[PDB]
């Protein structure tokens, strides 16, 4: 009963508090739990939800509040391969277009994504006020090849996030004069060419659209970033070695 | 059970050996053929760890403990219990940790994300290995190794270590050392950081990564960037468990003398050695 | 040689970004610095600029006046002589007071007064340097976090050179300056006490410095493994969750049964690093105050 004996006692008690603090604290998204159809699963696991907390958004965006009701939001292209829980779920039709599996992309909000004075994140270079390329291969006019090992279009810009001062995107021009926009994590920016491994030239004209050409929202985003990292499946039929 | 956002995920594909035979889940578990590669070594390791406490007539999980076969053995093979059990166990677990490794490969694949995970994940194994197998075969015995129980492993600890005298001295060590207290640092700092943006004074609206730029900036006069931090919590990491294989591949290899000795290689040097005063000479 | 962000590929320069305003004195803020490339490679580009009030001010000076206290103690032990200075420099170091001071202010500068000195100057930087965090975060509105955290780190810090040397009646307890030296501290401590490897907190403050180890190798690498969707923008992500957010959940989820949220994740990672310190301080400080020898305890209170 000395001192040292309460102290590590007392501990093993608070670390499981904090373990469940944790735990329920890591509960506020993608929970209660479902079946594959959607409805309540009967078992959520040893942890109950935790008491609603609110965020407040700034710039008037409004409020986040967790847990919370939770839909999709979007039709999704699967049907189920088996009779019973846990197996794979066939595309419906074309995962790339549907945006299912490594194609997937979340529901987000429809603007783009503000600084910290309410001024758009990503801009592209020409409109981002005094901002340049300073060190390594400045990508801008290089060819941009595809994993067939075809020329898929040209850089014709660069999409820089300000605050950060970071470059985000490559804006890529196509046969037929509009652009795209491709993600800096899935270029290689090479002496004489950007490659890109995820998608094949014929590819990329299916990449998601923007609509406002000087500016990307977050849903624009989600849908560009998984259709090009869905391109390393499902484009594997004409990628090379 | 299904997180309410992941049907979407659920696609086949992605699996390096099988086909699609094992390209299923059970529960939150993706399978995989690493998936049964892992359950299997997993199980017939912890089977025989469970009979090896028999052969050693404990069931208590404070004492059970799998030695290595003694010195003498070489680098040979040894009768079960005073050895082999080690040894097949030591297998197995090899082959459980790679295994769920390849495993995660897999589960990369199949969700359109990068390899950075399970590359990190090699780092681990490749220390364990370094202790077990590359750390022993280059010494001539399974005996250098560790064994395997909860406090006769520090056991091992303490006297390799003190083997070499006060082990600090190993200049490896002290590298590996610092990456592990700067990688700490670092992961209360960033956790801290994020937090402090996300939850701020009552009332006030979430901040942003410029707070979080900002906040630093004032503080120590620079910003890593939430990029950054990112690769340095990793850099941190995996360059503490580099050196940490590096400290210990090269004690009873091509040094094994007391480490606080190898110090003098500075001290006696030409233009110092000799000159009087100070705390040599 | 699919592309993997460990390394910038093409760096980008603007304005300099004087940061967010709220609340700061801006007089006091100085300008911004030059422009590493070199960094940039890595993280930001962009050394400063800095706040530096009164408080700030202070800790930076009474910090240097510790260093410097140490170095001409060391400069003493070298005879004056740079080449001896150099080749001895691991080898230096500035004690405290023998046992028999006790706790008093008493002792001669050449025995560990000088210590105290440096000590005391020690003190005031790193409390006034507390504060600084806390004040910091204060004026741009934002949670106490990292000087919550901080404390915990000054925890153990308190503990080994001021409060388990008072507990224990002298200042002959405490950790001297010195890179070779306070390295033998440390290991005769546990000598003296029936091997460390025997209190339980010690092995707790090793369990979570592996942890944290574990845990910001598990994170680090999860984030940039998603940041093919922007993974690296979490405060975002935490307000509007993305694929990035989801397939991180899901590698986990599918590998391990369970998994971190977006926001979640970083309270796991305070935390855990945190509980070094915490269990660590806690360990050292019942070291000799109650417990003599940590195997022996370890016999009776199991
Ligand atoms: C945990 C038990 C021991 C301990 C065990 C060890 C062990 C074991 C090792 C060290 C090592 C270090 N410890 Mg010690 N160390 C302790 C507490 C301290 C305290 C303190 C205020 O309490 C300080 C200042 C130091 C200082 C140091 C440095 C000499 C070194 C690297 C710091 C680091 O990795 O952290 C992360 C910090 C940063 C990333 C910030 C940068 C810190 C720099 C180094 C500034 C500190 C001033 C430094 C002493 C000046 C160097 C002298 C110059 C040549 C003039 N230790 C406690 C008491 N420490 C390592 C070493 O290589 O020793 C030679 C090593 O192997
Ligand atoms: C008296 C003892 C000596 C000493 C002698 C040694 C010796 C001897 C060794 C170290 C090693 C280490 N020492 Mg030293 N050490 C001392 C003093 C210190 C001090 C200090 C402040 O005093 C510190 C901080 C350190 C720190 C360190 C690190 C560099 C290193 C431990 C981390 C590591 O290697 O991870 C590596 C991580 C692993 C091996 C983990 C493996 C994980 C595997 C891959 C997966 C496990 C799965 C498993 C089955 C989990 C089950 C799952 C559950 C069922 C769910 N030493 C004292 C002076 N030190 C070790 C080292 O460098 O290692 C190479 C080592 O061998
Ligand atoms: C790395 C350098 C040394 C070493 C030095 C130390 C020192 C020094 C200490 C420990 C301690 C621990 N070490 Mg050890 N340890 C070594 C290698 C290992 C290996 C291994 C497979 O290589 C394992 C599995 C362990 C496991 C353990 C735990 C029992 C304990 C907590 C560590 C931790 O939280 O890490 C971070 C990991 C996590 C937070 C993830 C959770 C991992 C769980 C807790 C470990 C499962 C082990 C389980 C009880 C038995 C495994 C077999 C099962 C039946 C399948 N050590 C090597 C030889 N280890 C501490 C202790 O208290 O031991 C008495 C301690 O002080
Ligand atoms: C052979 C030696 C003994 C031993 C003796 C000790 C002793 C003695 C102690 C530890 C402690 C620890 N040991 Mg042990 N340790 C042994 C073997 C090991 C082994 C191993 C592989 O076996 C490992 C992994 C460890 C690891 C550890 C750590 C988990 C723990 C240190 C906590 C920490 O993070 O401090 C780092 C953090 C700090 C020191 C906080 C200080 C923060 C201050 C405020 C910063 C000041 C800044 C200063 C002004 C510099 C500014 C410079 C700037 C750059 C400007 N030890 C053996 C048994 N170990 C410590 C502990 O807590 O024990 C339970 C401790 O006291
Ligand atoms: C518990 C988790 C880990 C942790 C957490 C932690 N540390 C922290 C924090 C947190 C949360 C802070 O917020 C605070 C900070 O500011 O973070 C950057 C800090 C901090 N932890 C630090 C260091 C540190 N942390 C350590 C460890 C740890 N701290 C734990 C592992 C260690 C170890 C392992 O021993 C060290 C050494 C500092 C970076 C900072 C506290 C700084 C402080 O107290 O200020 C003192 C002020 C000074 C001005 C002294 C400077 C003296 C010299 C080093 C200067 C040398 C320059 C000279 C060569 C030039 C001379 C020229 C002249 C002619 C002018
Ligand atoms: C590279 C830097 C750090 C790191 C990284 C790291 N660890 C990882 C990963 C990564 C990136 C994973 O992806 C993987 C994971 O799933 O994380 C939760 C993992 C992991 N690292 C783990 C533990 C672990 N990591 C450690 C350390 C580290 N891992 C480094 C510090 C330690 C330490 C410090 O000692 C431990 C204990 C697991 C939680 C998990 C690996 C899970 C796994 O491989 O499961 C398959 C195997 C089994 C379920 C059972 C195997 C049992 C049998 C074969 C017999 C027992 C083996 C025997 C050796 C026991 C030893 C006895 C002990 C008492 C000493
Ligand atoms: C977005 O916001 C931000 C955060 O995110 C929320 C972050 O937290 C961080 C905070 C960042 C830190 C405080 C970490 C700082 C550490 C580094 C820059 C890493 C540098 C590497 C070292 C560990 C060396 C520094 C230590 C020295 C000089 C002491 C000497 C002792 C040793 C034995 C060191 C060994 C060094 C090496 C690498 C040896 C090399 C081997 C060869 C011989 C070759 C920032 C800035 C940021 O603002
Ligand atoms: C932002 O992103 C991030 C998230 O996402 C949003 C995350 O979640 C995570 C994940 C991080 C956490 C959830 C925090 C907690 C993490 C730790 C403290 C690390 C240590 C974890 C453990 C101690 C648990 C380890 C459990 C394992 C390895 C498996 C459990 C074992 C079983 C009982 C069954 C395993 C089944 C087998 C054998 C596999 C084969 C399958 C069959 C069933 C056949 C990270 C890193 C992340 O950064
Ligand atoms: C080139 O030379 C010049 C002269 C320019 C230099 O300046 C070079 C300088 C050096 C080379 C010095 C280098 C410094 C070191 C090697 C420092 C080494 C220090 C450590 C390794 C720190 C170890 C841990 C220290 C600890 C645990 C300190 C605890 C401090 C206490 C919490 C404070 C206690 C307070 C006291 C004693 C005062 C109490 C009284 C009151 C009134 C409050
Ligand atoms: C069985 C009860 C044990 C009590 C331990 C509980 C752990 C405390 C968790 C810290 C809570 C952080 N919070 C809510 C103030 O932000
Ligand atoms: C140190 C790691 C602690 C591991 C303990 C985590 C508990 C897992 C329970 C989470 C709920 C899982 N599930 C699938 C039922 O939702
Ligand atoms: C004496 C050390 C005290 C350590 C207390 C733990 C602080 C960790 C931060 C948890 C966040 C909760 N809080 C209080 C900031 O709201
Ligand atoms: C916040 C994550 C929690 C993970 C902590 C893992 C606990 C490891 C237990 C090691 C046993 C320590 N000891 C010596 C007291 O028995
Ligand atoms: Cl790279
Ligand atoms: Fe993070
Ligand atoms: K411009």
């Amino acid at each position: 009963f000395d001192l040292a004996s309460l102290a590590i006692y007392s501990f093993w008690i608070f670390l499981a508090g904090l373990i469940y603090y944790l735990q329920t604290e890591n509960m506020r998204e993608g929970y209660p739990l479902e079946n594959e159809d959607g409805t309540p699963a009967a078992n959520q696991g040893p942890f109950p939800l935790p008491k609603p907390k609110t965020f407040i958004l700034p710039h008037g965006r409004g409020t986040l509040t967790v847990p919370g009701p939770e839909s999709e939001d979007r039709p999704i292209a699967l049907a189920r391969t088996a009779v019973s829980e846990g197996f794979p779920h066939a595309p419906t039709g074309d995962p790339m277009k549907d945006g299912v599996g490594p194609a997937s992309w979340v529901a987000r909000r429809d603007l783009p994504e503000l600084d910290g004075h309410g001024h758009n994140k990503i801009k592209p270079m020409k409109a981002a006020a005094g901002f340049h390329v300073s060190a390594g291969k400045n990508p801008i006019g290089l060819p941009v090849r595809g994993c067939d090992l075809e020329i898929a279009g040209k850089v014709v810009d660069i999409w820089v996030d300000i605050p950060e001062q970071m470059a985000r995107f490559l804006e890529v021009e196509l046969k037929d004069g509009s652009t795209r926009l491709l993600p800096m994590q899935m270029v290689k920016v090479q002496s004489n060419r950007v490659h890109v491994n995820a998608l094949s030239s014929d590819l990329f004209a299916g990449i998601p659209t923007i609509k406002s050409p000087t500016e990307v929202t977050l849903l624009e985003e989600d849908k560009i970033c998984g259709y090009v990292a869905g391109g390393l499946m499902y484009a594997a039929p004409k990628r090379k070695s | 059970a299904l997180l309410s956002f992941e049907r979407k995920y659920r696609v086949p594909g992605g699996t390096l050996v099988g086909g699609n035979l094992f390209d299923f889940w059970v529960g939150p578990f993706y399978v995989g053929f690493f998936g049964v590669a892992t359950f299997f070594f997993a199980a017939l390791g912890i089977i025989l760890i469970a009979w090896s406490a028999v052969l050693q007539g404990t069931w208590n999980p404070q004492l059970i403990s799998v030695y290595p076969p003694a010195l003498e053995y070489g680098l040979g093979g040894a009768p079960l219990a005073k050895g082999g059990l080690w040894q097949i166990i030591t297998i197995c677990a090899t082959g459980a940790f790679v295994s769920w490794a390849l495993r995660e490969v897999e589960i990369c694949r199949k969700l359109g994300i990068g390899y950075h995970i399970p590359f990190a994940f090699a780092f681990a194994i490749l220390a364990y290995l370094t202790l077990v197998l590359f750390r022993p075969v280059m010494m001539g015995a399974w005996g250098y190794a560790f064994p395997y129980g909860i406090w006769t492993h520090l056991d091992w600890v303490s006297n390799t270590g003190y083997t070499y005298g006060n082990f600090h001295y190993n200049p490896a060590h002290m590298i590996a050392h610092t990456f592990f207290f700067t990688n700490a640092l670092a992961l209360a700092l960033h956790g801290a950081l994020v937090l402090s943006a996300a939850n701020p004074e009552k009332g006030k609206e979430m901040r942003t990564p410029d707070h979080e730029d900002t906040f630093f900036r004032d503080l120590v006069g620079y910003s890593i960037g939430t990029l950054g931090i990112h690769r340095l919590g990793l850099l941190l990491s995996l360059s503490a468990v580099f050196f940490s294989a590096l400290c210990m591949i090269i004690t009873g290899t091509i040094w094994f003398d007391q480490w606080v000795d190898w110090w003098q290689w500075w001290v006696k040097l030409p233009w110092w050695a000799n000159i009087p005063g100070g705390i040599n000479g | 040689a699919e592309y993997q962000n460990i390394f910038t590929q093409v760096q980008v320069r603007g304005p300099a970004d004087l940061g967010m305003t709220e609340d700061v004195n801006l007089a006091n803020r100085s300008g911004v610095g030059p422009f590493s490339t070199l960094l940039g490679w890595f993280g930001n580009a962009q050394l400063g600029p800095i706040y530096l009030g009164s408080l700030g001010v202070l800790s930076l000076f009474s910090g240097l006046m510790w260093f410097f206290t140490i170095g001409i103690w060391f400069w003493y032990q070298a005879g004056w002589n740079p080449a001896v200075f150099l080749r001895d420099l691991f080898f230096f170091s500035l004690e405290p007071p023998a046992p028999e001071y006790g706790l008093s202010f008493a002792a001669p500068l050449k025995e560990g007064g000088l210590w105290l000195i440096a000590s005391f100057f020690m003190f005031v930087a790193v409390w006034s340097w507390w504060g600084r965090t806390y004040l910091r975060a204060q004026a741009l509105g934002m949670g106490k976090h990292t000087a919550w955290a901080f404390l915990s780190a000054i925890w153990l810090w308190m503990v080994l050179g001021f409060i388990r040397p008072i507990l224990m009646g002298s200042w002959s307890e405490a950790v001297p300056y010195g890179i070779f030296s306070h390295l033998d501290w440390t290991n005769n401590f546990s000598l003296v006490h029936g091997n460390l490897f025997y209190n339980p907190f010690h092995g707790l403050s090793i369990a979570f410095l592996y942890g944290s180890a574990l845990l910001f190798a598990m994170h680090g690498a999860t984030i940039l493994a998603v940041s093919r969707f922007g993974g690296e923008r979490e405060l975002e992500q935490i307000a509007d969750r993305g694929t990035a957010a989801e397939r991180a959940a899901l590698f986990w989820r599918w590998t391990m049964g369970f998994n971190a949220t977006m926001e979640g994740i970083h309270r796991w990672a305070i935390w855990m690093a945190v509980l070094v310190t915490l269990t660590g301080g806690i360990g050292i400080l019942l070291s000799g105050t109650v417990v003599d020898n940590w195997y022996v305890w370890g016999q009776n209170h199991g």
